[PDB]
RNA sequence: AGCC
C-alpha cells in the first residue's frame, strides 16, 4: 500500500508496451481457451511489484 | 578364561626350541582356587625365528608389480634403490605404517593362527581354506625380498629397505588386516582384488571402490521408518514413500561401474551389477561391504607440495554475477548481529576479559609451530602453545594486543590432515594470539547454536537414530532432499573476500550497541584477525627452496572454523533456494548445515515425479555455477549422505574403515597404549560391519603388552592383569559388556593397582620450580582478581602442573614409570594392605542380597540398525531403542550455572562430586579458587541450595563411572516399561542416594546377562533397612579410575 | 490443462459387496481387515510438535512432592511416559475406527 | 558390449520407478 | 531497478517471519531476485498479444506472494487465465486474508 | 544494596526448603543476586525515556 | 598437595566433639 | 631461497 | 635424554 507511486508507474508502462507493440499486429486477435497454458509463479509477482 | 589359554599355546609355538621354560606366577587372596598374574619365559635361541616358518606358507608365484598405473614417478611400487638413490635422500614419511608394530610381528600372529585350525570341521575348514589362498600371495611376495628388520623404535632404515620393494611393509600390514577379516565366500571375492591390485595401484583404488555409495542411497525404498519430534526424541512412523530416480543417474552410474573395470576390478563391480536389478534393502548390507572395505587399502601419503597443488591453484574470475553477492555478504551480517546482541546488550563477564579467556582455556588449541624455549637451564623444544606464552611472558614479548601480520613476510605454515578414499586438507598453523582474540566471541557463538534448528551444534548427542533422525521426519511423496557435494569449500571464490567482509562488518553494528570500554575492544580485536587473513600468504616446503603462495581463503585449523564454516553455507544455501524459486513454487521445510556437507528439505505443492528431479538438479548445479562454486547436485526422494552416515531405505548404515594395523601420524604412546587404541578400534569396526576375528586382536595384545627387563627374560601379563577396572584396562572379556568383578581376590588386586596409579615426572617439576613458570602464575592471580590471597594462588599454581600433562615427553614420564613399576608386582606375588572405596566396594554389598529366576519378553520393537551383531539386535528388539537423551553435563544444577556465569574455569564432575558432600566452609574455599568473588561464593553456601545440589551432581557422576551414556549402552531404553516387569525392587523412602543404586545396577546385570547367553532373567531385591543406612555412608567416599586413553574409548568419532 | 474433447476414460465399478463376507466368514473377514488396518495406519499422520518429555515429568513431578532422584520407584503414576508412544497411541486410534 | 547396454534398457522399463506419463499422452 | 538488499533487508524485518508461533519451517524470503523481474515482465506481455492462457502457482502459506496477487488480478483481464487456476487464486484471497 | 548473603539467608528459612523431596519452592531463589537488579533498574527506566 | 585432599570430610570434624547417647 | 608465487 |  506504500508503493503507490512505483505501482501506478508499472501499469502506465505495462499496458503502454503492450499498447504500442500491438500496431505491429497483422493477424486476428482471436481469443480461445488453449490447451497448454504458461506458468505464472506468484513469487515472481512479488519480485515485479 | 580363555585368554590364558591361548597364551600358554602361543608361548609354546614361538619358541620350538628345547631350551625355552614357562614359569605361571599365581597368588591368592587369602595367606595360604588361585588366579594368575604372569607368565615367565626364558628363552635364548631367538635368532631367524620368523624366517624360517615362513618358507612353509611360500608357494605359487609372487606379485610382479605394475609400473604404468599412477601418475606420479614416487608413487609406483618400484625397488627403492631405483627410487632413492643415495643414503642421504631417503624419505621415510612416505611408507611409515606409524604403529608400534613390525611387520615381522604381523607374520607370527597369522602364522600362529592356521596351526591352529588346521584340521576343522566342515563348516570351519571353508574358512580356513579361504584364508590360507590369500596368505598364500602374502607369503610368496614378501619370501622373494626377504623380511624387512625394523629399528629399535619400529621404523625402517635405508639398509634393510634397500633391495625392496618401497611399499611392501605398508602393503603387507594392511593385507594381513584384510585377510583376517574373510568370513564368506562374498568376502572372498572382495579381498582377493583389493590384495592383488593393491600392490601397484597406490593413488586410485580406494576412490573407485567407494565412489558409487552416494547414488545407492537414493534407489531403495522406504517402508517403515524412523523419525523425530521437534525436540530430539524418536518416534516411529509407517509411511510408505516411492523412490524417484531420473534417467540421468543410472547413464552416470554405469559411468562408475566402467570406470571400475579400467582398473581391473572384474568382480566388484558383479556384485552392483546384479544388486541393481531388485533395489532391495534385504541386499544392501552387500553394498555398504564394499563401501567398508574400500578404506582398508591404506593411506595415500605424499609430498606436502604435490598434494596441496590443486588445492591452491584456482581460477577466480569477475565474470560472476554481484547482485548475488550483496545478499550473500548481508545474510553474513544479519547472523553475527544475531548471535551476539544478547551478550553485548546485556554485557556477560565472558567478553568483558577475552585476554584472561584465552589464557585459562588454551590447552583446547592444536599445536603451534616447533620453538626453542629455555626453562631455567632446560632448553627445551615444544609445539604446544601454553608453553610459547610462558617463554613470552618473561622476556617482555607478551603483546595480545599487537596481532601479527601473515603476509608475504611472515607466512602461515602448513599441515595436514588426511583421509583414505578422499582429498587431503590443510591445516593453518597460527601465532598463539589469534587463539586469544578468538575464543571469548566464538564461545559466544556456539551457545547459539546449541538452540538454533538449523546447526549442527543442537542435534549433537551420544545417541545417533536421535542426532540424524530429522532427516526423514519430512519425507513424503510430495518433497524431495536436496544434498550437495561442494568440491573444494576451503579455496573456492564465495570465501576470500565476501566472508571475511561479512563477519567485519557484523562487528560494526555492535560497536554501536554497547557501553563499556571493554566490549569494544574484545570486538575490536576479533575485527582485526579478519583483516590480517584478508591477504594470507602460506608456506610450503619443497626440496631446497621454500614456496610463498598467496592464499587468500579460508582452511581449517583456526578457531573459528566450525562456527564461522556454519554460517556462510546457511547464507549461500539461502541464495541459491530464492533463485530456483522462479521455476517451481515449494515451502523449504529445513535446513541443516554442517561445515560444508548439508541438506535441504523441500516440500512440493503438485506430486514429485521424474521430471521435477532431473530439472531441479539442473538448477541447483547451474545456479551454484553462477558464483562460481561448482558442485554435484544430487536430489533424492528416500535417502542423502548426512556426514559420514548413510540413511538408506529407513535403516541406518555406518562406514566401518578404520584402519587397525596402521595410522596416520607417528602418535605419541607407548605400546600398552596403543594395545588399548587397537582393541578398542576392532569394537567400533564389529558394530558397522567389519568383523576382525578375535583371537588374531587377542595374539596382538599378547605381543604388545609384553615387556622385558633383559634380552633373554619375557614377561607377559595374563588376562586378570588387562581385564580388571584399573588403570591398567587393555580389553574385556565379553566384547560389549564393561563388567565389575565382585571376587575376594578381584577387589584384593584392584587395590593393589592403586599406589602406583599416580607417578612423579622429573622434567615437570624442573619447570615448576624455575623462575618463567612462577612469573606465569604471578601474572595470572593479578588479573584473575584484584586482590591477593595465599590459597587462590597456591590453588593456580597446583592448576597449571596437571595442565603440562598435555606436554608429551611430561606425559611418557608418567606412563613409562606406570609399567617399570608394574614389573615389580607382577615378579613379587605378595602385594600392599589399603582401604579405599571403589564402585567395586560397593557391588560387594549390594550383590549377595539379588535372586534371580527365569523369564521371557516377547519381540515388540524392530530394528533400524541392521549391521549391529545377533546378540545387541535381541536386546533392542526386546526392550526398545532410546526415546530420549538423559544428560550428564550437570549445567541444570545450580553450582554449575554459578561457575559458568561468573567465571572462565570448566572443573570436571569428579571435582564438583568431592566438594559437594563438604560442609558450608569448605565449599568457600573452594569456590573462591574458581575465581568467583567472596560476595557471590558466600550467597551460594548461605543459600543451603547446595542441599538441594547433591542429588543433582550424583546422578550425573553415577552415569559417568558405569557409562551408560557412552559405550554400547547409549542404545537401549533404561526407561522401557519393559524392563520394569523383570526388576521387582519393593520401595523404602527417605534414602534416595541408596534407592537410586538399587535400580541402576538391576537394570545393568538384566542387559549384562541377556547379551552373554541370549536370555532375560527377572530380579528381586528385598533389601533390609538395616543394609540401606550403612550402604549410604558410602555413596560419598566412593572414588574413580581415570586414564588418559580410557577417555577416548567413550565417544566413536 | 483443460482437456480436449476427443479425451475418453474408463470408469470403475464401485459397487458394494454382494458376498456378505463379514456374515458366517470370520476367517476370510478376519484377514480383509487387518489389510485395512494397515493401509489405514501408513496414512493417519504422526505427531510433531510434542510437548518434551524431561520437560514435563520435572514439571509433574513437583505437583505430586515426590522424592528426589527416585521419580520412576516412588510412584508408579510416571512409567512408559514417552513420545514413541504418544505418536503409537494416536495412529491405533484412528486406524482402528476407519478399519 | 551387448550384455551392459540391456541393463540401460530394463532399468527404465521396469514400473516401479515410472511416473506420470499422462502428461505425454496429451503432449 | 531498486537494490535487492535494500527491498530483502526491509521486507524481512516489517514482515518478521523468524519470530512467529508457526516453528515447523524455517521461514525465509523467497523468490526476490532481480531474474524475475525481468521473467514476470516478459511472460505477463507476450501471454496478452498473442492471447496464450495462463496458469497461476504459489503456496497458500506465503501470504506474501498472496497480497501481491491483489495487483495481478485489478490489472490482467481475469478473461486470461485458465478458470479452474483463476478461482483457486481468488478463493485463497478470501479464506485467508479478506472474509 | 542489602548484603546478599544476610537477605538469602533470612529468605531461605522463610521458605524452610527441604533438603529431600523436589518441590516448587526450590526455584524461588533462583537468579537473585546484585548485577540482576541493576539491569533491571536500568531497562525499566531506559525504555521508558525512549 | 592439592586442595581437595587438604579440606577434611564431614566425617572427621564430628570426631573432634564427643558425646554419648545413652 | 625463496620463490614467491602469488 | 627430549614433538625425530
Amino acid at each position: 500500500s506504500n508503493r503507490l507511486g512505483q505501482l501506478v508507474d508499472l501499469t502506465r508502462l505495462l499496458a503502454y508496451n503492450y499498447e504500442t507493440l500491438m500496431a505491429c499486429i497483422t493477424m486476428n486477435m482471436q481469443h480461445v481457451q488453449t490447451l497448454t497454458t504458461e506458468k505464472l509463479q506468484l513469487t515472481s509477482v512479488t519480485s515485479l511489484c | 578364561g580363555k585368554y590364558n589359554l591361548i597364551l600358554s599355546e602361543y608361548l609354546s609355538f614361538i619358541y620350538n626350541s628345547q631350551s625355552a621354560v614357562q614359569i605361571p606366577i599365581y597368588y591368592s587372596s587369602n595367606s595360604e582356587n588361585a588366579t594368575l598374574l604372569s607368565i615367565l619365559s626364558y628363552s635364548y635361541d631367538k635368532y631367524n625365528a620368523v624366517e624360517r616358518k615362513l618358507v612353509k606358507y611360500a608357494k605359487g608365484k609372487p606379485l610382479e608389480a605394475d609400473l604404468t598405473v599412477n601418475e606420479l614417478d614416487y608413487e609406483n611400487n618400484k625397488i627403492t634403490s631405483e627410487l632413492f638413490p643415495t643414503a642421504e635422500e631417503y624419505t621415510d614419511l612416505l611408507m611409515d605404517p606409524a604403529i608400534l608394530t613390525s611387520l615381522s610381528s604381523n607374520l607370527n600372529a597369522v602364522m600362529f593362527w592356521l596351526e591352529k585350525h588346521e584340521n576343522d570341521v566342515a563348516e570351519k575348514l571353508k574358512i580356513y581354506k579361504r584364508r590360507l589362498d590369500l596368505f598364500t600371495i602374502v607369503a610368496s611376495t614378501v619370501n622373494k625380498y626377504g623380511v624387512p628388520r625394523h629399528n629399535a623404535k619400529y621404523r625402517y632404515e635405508y639398509e634393510v629397505m634397500k633391495d625392496k620393494p618401497y611399499y611392501l611393509v605398508t602393503w603387507a600390514n594392511s593385507s594381513i588386516e584384510m585377510l583376517m577379516s574373510v568370513f564368506s565366500h562374498e568376502d572372498y571375492l572382495i579381498a582377493r582384488e583389493l590384495i592383488v591390485l593393491s600392490y601397484s595401484n597406490r593413488s586410485t583404488l580406494a576412490k573407485l571402490v567407494s565412489s558409487p555409495m552416494s547414488i545407492l542411497v537414493a534407489l531403495v525404498d522406504i517402508n517403515g521408518t524412523f523419525i523425530t519430534n521437534e525436540e530430539l526424541e524418536l518416534e516411529f512412523s509407517n509411511k510408505y514413500v516411492r523412490a524417484i530416480v531420473p534417467d540421468q543417474t543410472f547413464d552416470e552410474l554405469k559411468q562408475m561401474l566402467d570406470n571400475m573395470r579400467k582398473a581391473g576390478l572384474t568382480d566388484i563391480p558383479k556384485m552392483i551389477q546384479d544388486w541393481l536389478v531388485d533395489c532391495s534393502i534385504e541386499k544392501f548390507p552387500l553394498m555398504a561391504k564394499i563401501y567398508s572395505w574400500s578404506f582398508h587399502v591404506g593411506f595415500r601419503k605424499q609430498k606436502m607440495l604435490d598434494a596441496a597443488l590443486d588445492q591452491l591453484k584456482t581460477e577466480y574470475t569477475e565474470d560472476v554475477d554481484d547482485e548475488m553477492y550483496r545478499e550473500y555478504t548481508m545474510l553474513i551480517r544479519d547472523e553475527v548481529v544475531k548471535m551476539l546482541e544478547e551478550p553485548v546488550k546485556h554485557d556477560d563477564h565472558l567478553l568483558q576479559d577475552s585476554e584472561l579467556a584465552g589464557l585459562l582455556s588454551m590447552s583446547s588449541a592444536s599445536n603451534g609451530e616447533s620453538r626453542q624455549l629455555k626453562f631455567g637451564r632446560k632448553t627445551i623444544f615444544s609445539t604446544k602453545k601454553n608453553m610459547h606464552v610462558m617463554d613470552d611472558m618473561a622476556n617482555g614479548r607478551y603483546t595480545p594486543g599487537i596481532i601479527p601480520p601473515v603476509n608475504v613476510d611472515k607466512p602461515i605454515p602448513l599441515g595436514r590432515r588426511d583421509v583414505p578414499g578422499r582429498r587431503t586438507r590443510i591445516i593453518f598453523i597460527l601465532p598463539y594470539e589469534y587463539f586469544i582474540a578468538q575464543h571469548a566471541v566464538v564461545e559466544k557463538m556456539l551457545i547459539y547454536a546449541k538452540h538454533t534448528r538449523e546447526y549442527a551444534e543442537f542435534y549433537s548427542q551420544s545417541n545417533q537414530l536421535l542426532s540424524y533422525g530429522d532427516v526423514t521426519r519430512f519425507l513424503s511423496n510430495n518433497s524431495m532432499v536436496l544434498y550437495t557435494d561442494v568440491s573444494q569449500w576451503d579455496s573456492s571464490q564465495h570465501n576470500t573476500q565476501p566472508f571475511r567482509k561479512g563477519i567485519i562488518m557484523g562487528l560494526d553494528m555492535l560497536a554501536n550497541m554497547t557501553n563499556d570500554a571493554r566490549v569494544i575492544q574484545t570486538l575490536n580485536l576479533y575485527k582485526q584477525t579478519q583483516i590480517n587473513l584478508m591477504d594470507s600468504y602460506v608456506q610450503i616446503p619443497d626440496g631446497n627452496v621454500i614456496k610463498k603462495i598467496q592464499y587468500g581463503a579460508v582452511a581449517s585449523g583456526e578457531k573459528q572454523t566450525k562456527a564461522a564454516n556454519s554460517i556462510a553455507n546457511l547464507a549461500l544455501i539461502k541464495t541459491v533456494l530464492s533463485r530456483i524459486s522462479n521455476k517451481y513454487s515449494f515451502a523449504t521445510k529445513i535446513i541443516r548445515v554442517d561445515g560444508d556437507d548439508n541438506y535441504a528439505v523441500l516440500q512440493f505443492n503438485t506430486e514429485v515425479t521424474k521430471q521435477m528431479v532431473q530439472d531441479v538438479s539442473n538448477d541447483v548445479r547451474e545456479t551454484y555455477a553462477r558464483m562460481n562454486t561448482k558442485v554435484k547436485a544430487l536430489v533424492s526422494t528416500v535417502g542423502i549422505e548426512i556426514a559420514k552416515r548413510y540413511i538408506a531405505g529407513g535403516k541406518i548404515f555406518f562406514r566401518a574403515g578404520i584402519n587397525l594395523l596402521n595410522n596416520e601420524k607417528k602418535g605419541q604412546s607407548t605400546q600398552w597404549d596403543q594395545a588399548a587404541v587397537l582393541y578398542s578400534n576392532y569394537i567400533v569396526n564389529r558394530l558397522r560391519g567389519f568383523e576382525t576375528d578375535r583371537e588374531f586382536i587377542l595374539t596382538k595384545i599378547m605381543q604388545m603388552t609384553s615387556v622385558a627387563i633383559t634380552g633373554s627374560l619375557r614377561l607377559f601379563p595374563s588376562e586378570r592383569v588387562l581385564t580388571t577396572n584399573s588403570t591398567f584396562k587393555v580389553f574385556d572379556s565379553e566384547d560389549f559388556i564393561i563388567e565389575y568383578g565382585t571376587t575376594d581376590d578381584e577387589v584384593y588386586i584392584q587395590r593393589a593397582f592403586m599406589s602406583l596409579s599416580s607417578q612423579k615426572s622429573g622434567i615437570a617439576d624442573e619447570i615448576a620450580a624455575s623462575s618463567t613458570f612462577k612469573n606465569y602464575v604471578s601474572r595470572l592471580s593479578e588479573q584473575l582478581l584484584f586482590s591477593k590471597n595465599n590459597i587462590v594462588s597456591r590453588g593456580i599454581a597446583l592448576t597449571e602442573k596437571a595442565k603440562l600433562n598435555s606436554y608429551a615427553p611430561i606425559s611418557l614420564e608418567k606412563r613409562r614409570a606406570q609399567i617399570s613399576a608394574l614389573l615389580t608386582m607382577l615378579q613379587k606375588p605378595v602385594t600392599f594392605k589399603s582401604s579405599k572405596i571403589t564402585i567395586n566396594d560397593i557391588l560387594r554389598d549390594i550383590k549377595p542380597f539379588f535372586t534371580v529366576n527365569e523369564a521371557h519378553l516377547p519381540i515388540q520393537y524392530q530394528k533400524f540398525m541392521p549391521t549391529l551383531p545377533d546378540n545387541v539386535q535381541y536386546i533392542i528388539q526386546c526392550i526398545g531403542s532410546r526415546t530420549y537423551q538423559i544428560e550428564d553435563d550437570g549445567s541444570k544444577s545450580a553450582i554449575s550455572r554459578l561457575i559458568s556465569k561468573y567465571s572462565v574455569y570448566k572443573p570436571s564432575i569428579e571435582e564438583l562430586y568431592k566438594v559437594i558432600s563438604l560442609h558450608e566452609n569448605e565449599i568457600q574455599l573452594y569456590l573462591i579458587s574458581l575465581g568467583i568473588p567472596k560476595i557471590d561464593a558466600d550467597t551460594y553456601v548461605g543459600s543451603k541450595i547446595y542441599s538441594q545440589d547433591k542429588y543433582r551432581i550424583l546422578e550425573s557422576y553415577v552415569y559417568n563411572l558405569l557409562s551408560i551414556n557412552y559405550g554400547c549402552y547409549q542404545l537401549f531404553d533404561f526407561n522401557s516399561p519393559d524392563l520394569e516387569k523383570l526388576i521387582r525392587i519393593p520401595f523404602k523412602g527417605k534414602i534416595p542416594a541408596v534407592t537410586f543404586i538399587l535400580h541402576l545396577y538391576a537394570k545393568l546385570e538384566v542387559i549384562n546377562h541377556a547379551i552373554k547367553n541370549g536370555s532375560w532373567i527377572s530380579l528381586f531385591c528385598n533389601y533390609p533397612k538395616s543394609e540401606m543406612i550403612k550402604l549410604w555412608k558410602k555413596m560419598w567416599n566412593i572414588t574413580s579410575l581415570r586414564s588418559p586413553y580410557t577417555n577416548a574409548n567413550f565417544f566413536q568419532d | 490443462r483443460n482437456l480436449p474433447s476427443t479425451a475418453r476414460y474408463i470408469r470403475p465399478n464401485l459397487l458394494q459387496d454382494r458376498l456378505n463376507l463379514h456374515d458366517n466368514f470370520e476367517s476370510l473377514w478376519d484377514t480383509i481387515t487387518t489389510s485395512n488396518y494397515i493401509l489405514a495406519r501408513s496414512v493417519v499422520p504422526d505427531l510433531k510438535e510434542l510437548v518434551s518429555t524431561e520437560a514435563q515429568i520435572q514439571k509433574m513431578s513437583q505437583d505430586l512432592q515426590l522424592e528426589a532422584l527416585t521419580i520412576q520407584s516412588e510412584t508408579q503414576f510416571l512409567t512408559g511416559i514417552n513420545s514413541q508412544a504418544a505418536n503409537d497411541c494416536f495412529k491405533t486410534l484412528i486406524a482402528a475406527m476407519l478399519s | 558390449k551387448e550384455e551392459s547396454k540391456q541393463l540401460l534398457e530394463v532399468l527404465k522399463t521396469k514400473e516401479e520407478h515410472q511416473k506420470e506419463v499422462q502428461y505425454e499422452i496429451l503432449q | 531497478l531498486v537494490s535487492t538488499e535494500a527491498q530483502i533487508q526491509k521486507m524481512s524485518q516489517d514482515l518478521q517471519l523468524e519470530a512467529l508461533t508457526i516453528q515447523s519451517e524455517t521461514q525465509f524470503l523467497t523468490g526476490i531476485n532481480s531474474q524475475a523481474a525481468n521473467d514476470c515482465f516478459k511472460t505477463l506481455i507476450a501471454a496478452m498479444l498473442s492471447q496464450r492462457t495462463m496458469s497461476l502457482d504459489f503456496v497458500t502459506t506465503n501470504y506474501m506472494s498472496l497480497i501481491s496477487g491483489m495487483w495481478l488480478l485489478t490489472v490482467v483481464p481475469n478473461d486470461m487465465f485458465i478458470r479452474e487456476s483463476l478461482v483457486a487464486c481468488q478463493l485463497a484471497i478470501i479464506n485467508t486474508i479478506i472474509y
